């Protein structure tokens, strides 16, 4: 009886090793695939930087955008293409997948590879307030900056002096950028 | 020049109708979009084809890099866990 | 001070100090009496896609008070690949 | 979630219409998703909600009738099988 | 448990912390497996209905005690912003947001901690107000 | 789709935007290929008949929402002016 | 030790913590898994 | 017991070196960047 129990356990563990090896293969494939998406996104950002200068006309910015279109097409193609034997890894349908690696019934690891498509990866959040016509000492507060507490800045002057204004506020906000994830800029024009 | 008569009732410049989620007195009343016939708001050129468009695509790409790194880290953690499991199972099988 | 393409008058401030004209500039230059006190506008940019929940103490000065129409939105790569809508652009930072 | 078909409550509402009208749910008259408001969530609820009116008597969701061995007050009342027409419990693919 | 007497496990907390939940109960039950013949497991998910629509969460939408904030998501969640914003705190909450095949919103907890959302997640995601307090199920398996 | 139940996809938009159309539908279908066994593709062309003659477009000739304007093309389009003018916005429309 | 430096932002520290979570999960798995013929060895019920 | 104590202390110090070699990058970057500000203030004083 004991010998048969141990034989069953040895065979089940010998199969669990193969299950683990298959899981390793799948995960390695997914990772070495995502590497190229990282490089492509780097190239996209470089091209956007190259176009963010004003020595280039709309006709050349259009070539930039045409290149970015094809690169992003390739990115989402890699996403919708990488697959093991039909199981699409980098698309979003690889959520809560088990791999029995135990002698008994329900011992397993779980894989929930997120979605990496170009319609779902890069989602920034912009805001912008109405054109301010009033002055006064302002103190911001970004509530729930990290999930627990608030984040109060310092009081900033506005009106017209050298160390005042929306530029001063933008400096004060960009200073604490790494903690809030909130960068600021400005635009001060009075056009008729 | 587009003069709003009274800020309490301005449905002719922003989209504040009852169907919209931006009805006054229901929250969100200060995020309502302008009206294209009231103002003359037109679209902009597509994507990086303009200056501010380029400086916005820069942040979009930065966030994309961030997200892909965040996903790849999860893949890597699962992989290390699987490797440790496999080593332990390989020893336990010999002992069994 | 600069002259726009369409002939309008533009008074830009590089380091963002806020333009305040006191005397009568003289209508006919394009600047109405409501633009004499100007301090520009702020433009925040997060990198996760959740609403920045700003709530300070004296907010009418940065143009985000309890009576200021602000615009906010979140865009993806694919969403940027196309034509930037009129509201999305105002959120991005075009059209002061 | 208790059979892969619809979700099963034990609330005390006559129908989905009153379940939306009632308090607590996100479908109140003040909220945006009221019945008849273009969202059309009534069909979505009808496909995926089964509200048991009174837990004391539920013969329309569980096979708990008199002839069955699970009649209420006759013991085993908490082991009665779900009803295939009430829920959408379908079989699973055979075996491994 | 053995034909003569009973078998009383020790008390086990439940709610939402690390050493709590159906996983904390399954550990205890499986530990004394050879004496009872009863092995246990768990499954802690929260899957909506009417797969997904466009909506937004309350300003104080929080899950398992940590606050996320307002998120505007499109019809079919084309942005993936909801899933991204819920996942950005997965190793502090214990929940892993995912999008089901049919489009439904799936909230799963790997180590069985129990999902408890406080704020208005926003009807439209499909998670009814009767699911905001979920601790999963238990599953025992005898062998006789 | 498997012998017991059905398989409902997601509602997909079509008309003309970046995240719309038969491309979006084919993505959504091909994603769930392992379970349904039904892959998908697309082909979006618009081919004329009576191959080509001499004529002009209207002053407001537009495509996918961007206005192109009047174009005078020769018999066999010996100028290539039509093709070039339509292609000048290929990366804004999506039409080559 | 790798995350005890201040050249790493909260995001990278979060990656570290997410990895440590899986490693500790594996540790618990070994503990609750090693068993001879049902007798769980490394769990605490193998006393006396 | 000793070898497992040394194997950790060798791994830790092996990682602590990376924290140092990374604390050098952050400091050298901050230093060489100050170099230009010194050449700027020199110009201002000359222009004044
Ligand atoms: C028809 C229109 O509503 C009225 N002429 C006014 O419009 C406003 C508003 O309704 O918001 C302000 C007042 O309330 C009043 N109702
Ligand atoms: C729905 C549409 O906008 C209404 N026809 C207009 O709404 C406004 C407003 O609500 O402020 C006021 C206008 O007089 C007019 N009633
Ligand atoms: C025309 C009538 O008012 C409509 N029931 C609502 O009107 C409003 C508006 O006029 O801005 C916008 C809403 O989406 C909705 N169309
Ligand atoms: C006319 C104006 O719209 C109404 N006084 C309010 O507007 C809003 C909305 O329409 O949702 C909030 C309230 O529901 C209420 N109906
Ligand atoms: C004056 C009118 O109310 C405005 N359109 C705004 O309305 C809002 C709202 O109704 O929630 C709140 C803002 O402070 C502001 N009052
Ligand atoms: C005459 C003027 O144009 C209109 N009174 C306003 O401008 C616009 C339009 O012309 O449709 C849309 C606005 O809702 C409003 N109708
Ligand atoms: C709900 C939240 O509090 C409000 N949207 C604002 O929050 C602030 C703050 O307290 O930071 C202060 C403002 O007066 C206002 N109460
Ligand atoms: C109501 C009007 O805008 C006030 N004149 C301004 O309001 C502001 C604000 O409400 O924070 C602060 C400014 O100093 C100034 N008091
Ligand atoms: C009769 C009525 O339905 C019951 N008062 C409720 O029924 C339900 C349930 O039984 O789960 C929800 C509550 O727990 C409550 N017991
Ligand atoms: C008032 C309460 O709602 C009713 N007493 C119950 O309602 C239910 C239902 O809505 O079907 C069915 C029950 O038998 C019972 N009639
Ligand atoms: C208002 C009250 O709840 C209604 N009288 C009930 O509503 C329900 C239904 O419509 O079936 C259940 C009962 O039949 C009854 N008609
Ligand atoms: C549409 C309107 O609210 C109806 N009067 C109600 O709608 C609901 C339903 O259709 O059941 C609840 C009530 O029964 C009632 N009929
Ligand atoms: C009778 C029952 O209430 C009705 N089917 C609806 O239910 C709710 C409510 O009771 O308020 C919303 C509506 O007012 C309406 N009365
Ligand atoms: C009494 C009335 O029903 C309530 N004023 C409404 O109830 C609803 C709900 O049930 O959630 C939501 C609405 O915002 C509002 N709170
Ligand atoms: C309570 C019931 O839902 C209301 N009779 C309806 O609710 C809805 C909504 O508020 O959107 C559509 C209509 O406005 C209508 N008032
Ligand atoms: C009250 C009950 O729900 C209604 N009979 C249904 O409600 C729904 C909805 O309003 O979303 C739409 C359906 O066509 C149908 N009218
Ligand atoms: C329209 C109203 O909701 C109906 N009384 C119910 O609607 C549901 C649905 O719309 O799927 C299905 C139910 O069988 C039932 N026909
Ligand atoms: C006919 C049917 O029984 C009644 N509508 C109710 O059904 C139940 C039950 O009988 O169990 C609860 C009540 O007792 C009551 N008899
Ligand atoms: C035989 C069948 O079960 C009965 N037709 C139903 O039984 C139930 C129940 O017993 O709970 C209640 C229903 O109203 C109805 N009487
Ligand atoms: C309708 C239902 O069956 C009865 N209310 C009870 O059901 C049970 C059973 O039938 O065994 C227990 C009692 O005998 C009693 N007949
Ligand atoms: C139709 C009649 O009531 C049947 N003779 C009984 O119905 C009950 C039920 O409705 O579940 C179950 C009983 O076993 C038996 N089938
Ligand atoms: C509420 C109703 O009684 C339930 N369907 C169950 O009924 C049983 C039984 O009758 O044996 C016992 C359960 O505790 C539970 N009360
Ligand atoms: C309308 C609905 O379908 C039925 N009222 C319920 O659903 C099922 C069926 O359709 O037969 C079986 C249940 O006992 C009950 N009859």
């Amino acid at each position: 009886a004991i010998a048969d129990s141990l034989r069953s356990q040895a065979n089940t563990l010998g199969q669990a090793i193969s299950n683990g090896n298959d899981a390793l293969g799948i995960l390695q494939t997914a990772d070495k695939a995502m590497d190229e998406q990282l490089k492509i996104l780097d190239t996209i950002k470089t091209k956007a930087t190259q176009a963010a200068q004003d020595g280039q006309s709309l006709k050349t910015r259009t070539m930039l955008q045409a290149d970015i279109n094809k690169l992003m097409e390739e990115l989402d193609n890699i996403a919708n293409t990488t697959s093991f034997n039909g199981k699409q890894l980098l698309s979003g349908n690889f959520t809560n997948q088990e791999f029995q690696i135990g002698a008994s019934s329900n011992q397993t690891v779980k894989a929930t590879i997120g979605a990496t498509q170009s319609s779902k990866i890069g989602v920034t959040r912009f805001e912008t307030g109405a054109q301010s016509f009033t002055s006064g000492v302002v103190g911001l507060t970004i509530k729930n900056y990290n999930g627990i507490e608030d984040f109060k800045f310092d009081n900033v002057v506005i009106s017209t002096s050298v160390g005042t204004g929306l530029g001063a506020l933008a400096e004060e906000i960009n200073k604490s950028a790494d903690k809030t994830g909130v960068r600021a800029t400005y635009d001060v024009k009075t056009t008729g | 020049i587009q003069i709003i008569s009274s800020a309490a009732s301005m449905s002719n410049t922003y989209v504040v109708s009852a169907g919209s989620g931006f009805s006054s007195g229901s929250g969100n009343s200060q995020f309502a979009a302008l009206k294209t016939t009231a103002a003359n708001t037109t679209d902009e050129t597509a994507g990086v084809t303009t200056l501010k468009g380029a400086m916005a695509v820069m942040d979009i790409a930065e966030t994309a890099i961030t997200n892909l790194d965040q996903i790849r880290a999860d893949i890597a953690s699962i992989q290390n866990q699987v490797t440790s499991t496999i080593n332990n199972i390989t020893v336990t099988q010999v002992n069994v | 001070a600069s002259k726009d393409e369409n002939g309008k008058l533009v008074l830009t401030s590089a380091d963002g100090r806020g333009i305040k004209i006191t005397g009568d500039i003289g209508v006919g230059s394009g600047i109405l009496a409501n633009q004499k006190e100007n301090y520009g506008r702020l433009s925040l940019v997060k990198n996760d896609g959740r609403d920045i929940n700003i709530s300070g103490t004296n907010l009418s000065a940065i143009g985000m008070g309890t009576t200021d129409m602000i615009s906010q939105s979140s865009v993806s790569l694919r969403e940027s690949k196309g034509q930037i809508s009129a509201t999305n652009a105002d959120a991005m930072g075009f059209n002061s | 979630y208790k059979g892969g078909g619809k979700f099963v409550f034990t609330q005390n509402v006559s129908s989905i219409s009153a379940f939306m009208s009632a308090q607590g749910s996100g479908f109140s008259r003040g909220s945006g998703f009221s019945v008849g408001s273009g969202k059309n969530l009534s069909v979505g609820l009808s496909q995926g909600i089964q509200i048991i009116s009174s837990a004391a008597s539920m013969s329309n969701t569980y096979v708990v009738s008199a002839g069955s061995g699970f009649s209420s007050g006759s013991g085993n009342s908490q082991f009665a099988a779900l009803k295939t027409t009430a829920a959408n419990t379908t079989d699973e693919t055979a075996g491994v | 448990y053995n034909g003569i007497e009973d078998f009383k496990f020790d008390n086990v907390v439940i709610s939402t912390s690390v050493g709590t939940g159906l996983g904390a109960l399954a550990e205890e039950i499986n530990k004394s497996a050879d004496k009872t013949g009863v092995r246990a497991t768990y499954d802690v998910k929260t899957t909506g209905v009417y797969a997904i629509k466009e909506g937004t969460t309350s300003q104080d939408f929080a899950i398992n005690g940590v606050t996320i904030g307002k998120i505007e998501y499109k019809d079919g969640d084309g942005n993936g912003s909801l899933i991204s914003a819920i996942n950005a705190v997965k190793d502090t909450t214990g929940v892993q947001a995912s999008k089901d095949e049919n489009g439904k919103l799936v909230l799963t907890s790997a180590d069985g901690r129990g999902i408890k959302i406080t704020g208005d997640i926003g009807v439209g995601s499909g998670i009814l107000a009767n699911q905001k307090e979920n601790y999963g199920r238990l599953s025992l398996v005898k062998n006789d």
